C-alpha cells in the first residue's frame, strides 16, 4: 500500500489560502517526523518544514519568506500544511516525506501540483488518434490520445488502465489561452490493432474527472 | 579579531520587491550575529537578535537566516521606510565587531523636480548680505543640474549646492542650491533665475524673481 | 532531619549559588581576551553547569587566570556537591542495614 | 522615556581632552554593559569599549589606538567616556548602547557629534523663505528656514515643535570659511498657509540655543 497519499492538484486564486493533505499509512513511531519539500517546475528541490505528529511541534525553513503552518491529526494519521496569500512564486510541486527521526526521507508522497491562477477549472477533453485510411504499416502501429482544453494541471494519461506502459510516449502539455494541451503516443504491434482493444485513460485530478476512450480504426 | 564584510556595498531593488543582505564572518559564530538599522542622521536600531529571532516593534517584513559563517537579512517587499544602512555585529567572540555596512536604495519611477526660488528676506538685508535659496525637491533620477543667471548672465560665482541622501519618504532626492551676495552686489542687479535641467524633460524648468 | 539530608541541601543550594556567581564572574574575567567565547551570562551558566557535574562538552572554555580559576571553584563545589549526596545515600542505607540486622 | 541620554555636541580643541556622558534610565541590571561605537562621517560603525558598572571593570578595542577612559557612576546610573589628546581622525559620533550581557545592543543612544577644531563656537542665525509677490502656486506651497554662519554642528531643525514632519527635507550643512549653512524645506497646502502657521525651529545644542521663526508672506 501507498505510504503518504497526497491530493492530485489544488487551483488557488492569487492571494487566497489552501490546506494541503498527507494520509499516512504503514508503520507509525512516535519517533515520525513529516517533511514537505517544494519544487517549482524547472527547479530543485526546496525544504519548507516539519512537523512530530506525536507531539505537534512544527519547525520551518528560515531562508525563505514563511507561507506555510504544518497541522498533525493523529485520531486519522494526517498531516496538513495550510499556505496563505499564494502568488506565481508559490506555484509549485509539493511533495510530503516521511522520515523516521534518523536524516533522510524513506518514503515520499506522489505530490500535489498547486497552481496559481486567475482562471477557472475546464475539464479536458479526449479525441482518437488513428491512422488514416492511406498509410503504410509496419510491423508496428501508433495509436494516440489527445488532451487538450484543460486548466489546471497536471493529467495522468494510462493505456488499457495502466497495462501497456512499453511503448507510451506523453508530451508535456503548451499553454494556450489559459488552456493546456497534450498527446499521448502508444505503439502496440501491428496485429494485435485492432482485435486487441486500446484505450487510453486521461485523468484530470483538478476537476475530479478520468476518462477513458478507445482507439478504432477509421472506417 | 573577528571580520565581518558585507557585500556588496549598496543594493538596487525596485518597490515592492525581496532584498537579501549578506553578512559573512571570518571564522564560525554559530548564531551569534545581530543586524541594525541606521538610516540617515539617526542612530542604529536592533533588527534581528541572534540570526533569525525577531524584536518588538520591527515591522515583519525583517527577517534573517543563517548560521556558521554567512548570514542573511531579508526584507520582504521593500519601502521607503527601508531606506537606510544595514549593519552586522557579532558577539560570539570579544571584541565585538561590525561589518562595514550596506546601503539600501530603490528605483522609483521618474519623476521631474519641482522648482521654488526664494528672494532674501529682510532679516539677512540689515547684516550687509543676501542669499537667494533655490530648491529642487523630490526629484528622480538623481543626476541634476543647476544653473542660475542674473539679469539673464549665467551666475557661476558663489553658488554652494547641496544634495541629500535617498529620501526616506518617498524614495526621490533632493537638491539646494544657493547663491550669497553682499547687499551691494544684490542691489546692483534685478533679475535672479534659477533653472534645473533634468531627466525628465528636455527642457529647463525655470524659476525666477525681480525685485520690482 | 538527620544531619546528612540537611546537609545534602545546603550543598544543592550552595551549588547553585556557585553556579550562579561562576557565571557572573567568568564573563567578568574573560571580556577583555581576544577569542574568547565565555562573555555572554546565559551560555556562561551553561558552562558553568557543564563544568560543576564535570561533562566538559568543550563548547565553552576559559582561557583567562581568573576565568580558569572561578573554573576550579566551579569543579571543585560540584565533585564536593555530588559527592556529599552519595555520602548522605551510604549513611541512609548503613542505617537502614542496621535496623534489618536488628542493631 | 528615552533610556540612554548623551549630550549633542562638543567642541573640542587639537590636543584638548573631553569627557561624554549617557545618562541610563528604565530597567537598570547589574548584568548591565554600557558600550561605546564611534563613527566618523563616510564610515561604518566602530567598538570603542566596554563597562560594567556593577563592577566598574573596562575593556578597549585593542586594534585601534586607545584614546579613551571609561568610568561609571552608579549613583546618578551615567557612564562616562574620557577621551584626551583629539585630532581630526577623532571627529565622529560616538554612541553610547547598553547590552544586557547577552551579545546585542538593544538600545542606542542619540550620540555626541565631536568636532575637533580650531575655530569658535557660533550661534546660527535663521531666516525666513516664504515665496515673491509674483509665484503662482498650485495646490501645495512650500516654505523654508535658512541656517546660516554656525559652527560646529549640528543643528536640529523641526517644523511646528515637531507636529510637521511630512514633506520636510533638511539639507545638509556646507562648510564655508569655519562656518555652516543649511536650508530646511516644508511643503504644506496652499489653503492652510498662512491662516495656519508655520514655524521651524532650529536647535543648535553646541551654543546650547535653540530658535524659532514664523514663516509670514511677504506684504
Ligand atoms: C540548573 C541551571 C540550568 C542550566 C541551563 C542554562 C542554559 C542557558 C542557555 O542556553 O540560554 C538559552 C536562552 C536563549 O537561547 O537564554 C535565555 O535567555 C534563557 C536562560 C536565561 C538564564 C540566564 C540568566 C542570567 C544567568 C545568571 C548569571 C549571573 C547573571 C548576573
Ligand atoms: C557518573 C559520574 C561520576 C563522575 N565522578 C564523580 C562525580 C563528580 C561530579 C567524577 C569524579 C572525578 C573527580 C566519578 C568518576 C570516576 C571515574
Ligand atoms: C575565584 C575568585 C573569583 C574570581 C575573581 C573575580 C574575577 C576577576 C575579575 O578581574
Amino acid at each position: 500500500q501507498v505510504q503518504l497519499q497526497q491530493p492530485g492538484a489544488e487551483l488557488v486564486k492569487p492571494g487566497a489560502s489552501v490546506k494541503l493533505s498527507c494520509k499516512a499509512s504503514g508503520y507509525t513511531f512516535t519517533s515520525d517526523w513529516i517533511h514537505w519539500v517544494k519544487q517549482r517546475p524547472g527547479h530543485g528541490l526546496e525544504w519548507i518544514g516539519e512537523i512530530i505528529p506525536s507531539y505537534g511541534r512544527a519547525n520551518y525553513n528560515e531562508k525563505i519568506q514563511k507561507k506555510a503552518t504544518l497541522t498533525a491529526d493523529k485520531s486519522s494519521s494526517t498531516a496538513f500544511m495550510q499556505l496563505s496569500s499564494l502568488t506565481s512564486e508559490d506555484s509549485a510541486v509539493y511533495y510530503c516525506a516521511r522520515e523516521r527521526g534518523d536524516g533522510y526521507f524513506a518514503v515520499w508522497g506522489a505530490g500535489t501540483t498547486v497552481t496559481v491562477s486567475s482562471a477557472k477549472t475546464t475539464p479536458p477533453s479526449v479525441y482518437p488518434l488513428a491512422p488514416g485510411s492511406a498509410a503504410q504499416t509496419n510491423s508496428m502501429v501508433t495509436l494516440g490520445c489527445l488532451v487538450k482544453g484543460y486548466f489546471p494541471e497536471p493529467v495522468t494519461v494510462t493505456w488499457n488502465s495502466g497495462s501497456l506502459s512499453s511503448g507510451v510516449h506523453t508530451f508535456p502539455a503548451v499553454l494556450q489561452s489559459d488552456l493546456y494541451t497534450l498527446s499521448s503516443s502508444v505503439t502496440v504491434p501491428s496485429s494485435s490493432w485492432p482485435s486487441e482493444t486500446v484505450t487510453c485513460n486521461v485523468a484530470h485530478p483538478a476537476s475530479s474527472t478520468k476518462v477513458d476512450k478507445k482507439i478504432v480504426p477509421r472506417d | 579579531d573577528i571580520l565581518l564584510t558585507q557585500s556588496p556595498a549598496i543594493l538596487s531593488v525596485s518597490p515592492g520587491e525581496r532584498v537579501s543582505f549578506s553578512c559573512r564572518a571570518s571564522q564560525s559564530i554559530g548564531t551569534d550575529i545581530h543586524w541594525y538599522q541606521q538610516r540617515t542622521n539617526g542612530s542604529p536600531r536592533l533588527l534581528i537578535k541572534y540570526a533569525s529571532e525577531s524584536i518588538s516593534g520591527i515591522p515583519s517584513r525583517f527577517s534573517g537566516s543563517g548560521s556558521g559563517t554567512d548570514f542573511t537579512l531579508s526584507i520582504n517587499s521593500v519601502e521607503s521606510e527601508d531606506i537606510a544602512n544595514y549593519y552586522c555585529q557579532q558577539s560570539n567572540r570579544w571584541p565585538f565587531t561590525f561589518g562595514s555596512g550596506t546601503k539600501l536604495e530603490i528605483k522609483r519611477a521618474d519623476a521631474a523636480p519641482t522648482v521654488s526660488i526664494f528672494p532674501p528676506s529682510s532679516e539677512q538685508l540689515t547684516s550687509g548680505g543676501a542669499s537667494v535659496v533655490c530648491f529642487l525637491n523630490n526629484f528622480y533620477p538623481k543626476d541634476i543640474n543647476v544653473k542660475w543667471k542674473i539679469d539673464g548672465s549665467e551666475r557661476q560665482n558663489g553658488v554652494l549646492n547641496s544634495w541629500t541622501d535617498q529620501d526616506s519618504k518617498d524614495s526621490t532626492y533632493s537638491m539646494s542650491s544657493t547663491l550669497t551676495l553682499t547687499k551691494d552686489e544684490y542691489e546692483r542687479h534685478n533679475s535672479y533665475t534659477c533653472e534645473a535641467t533634468h531627466k525628465t524633460s528636455t527642457s529647463p524648468i525655470v524659476k525666477s524673481f525681480n525685485r520690482n | 532531619s538527620a544531619l546528612h539530608w540537611r546537609a545534602a541541601g545546603a550543598a544543592t543550594v550552595l551549588l547553585v549559588i556557585v553556579l550562579l556567581a561562576g557565571s557572573y564572574l567568568a564573563v567578568l574575567a574573560e571580556r577583555g581576551a581576544p577569542g574568547a567565547q565565555l562573555i555572554t551570562y546565559p551560555r556562561a551558566l551553561w558552562w558553568s553547569v557543564e563544568t560543576a557535574t564535570t561533562v566538559g562538552y568543550g563548547d565553552l572554555a576559559p582561557v583567562t587566570l581568573w576565568g580558569r580559576l572561578v573554573a576550579v571553584v566551579v569543579m571543585v563545589a560540584g565533585i564536593t556537591s555530588f559527592g556529599l549526596v552519595t555520602a548522605a545515600l551510604a549513611t541512609w542505607f548503613v542505617g537502614r542495614e542496621q535496623e534489618r540486622r536488628g542493631h
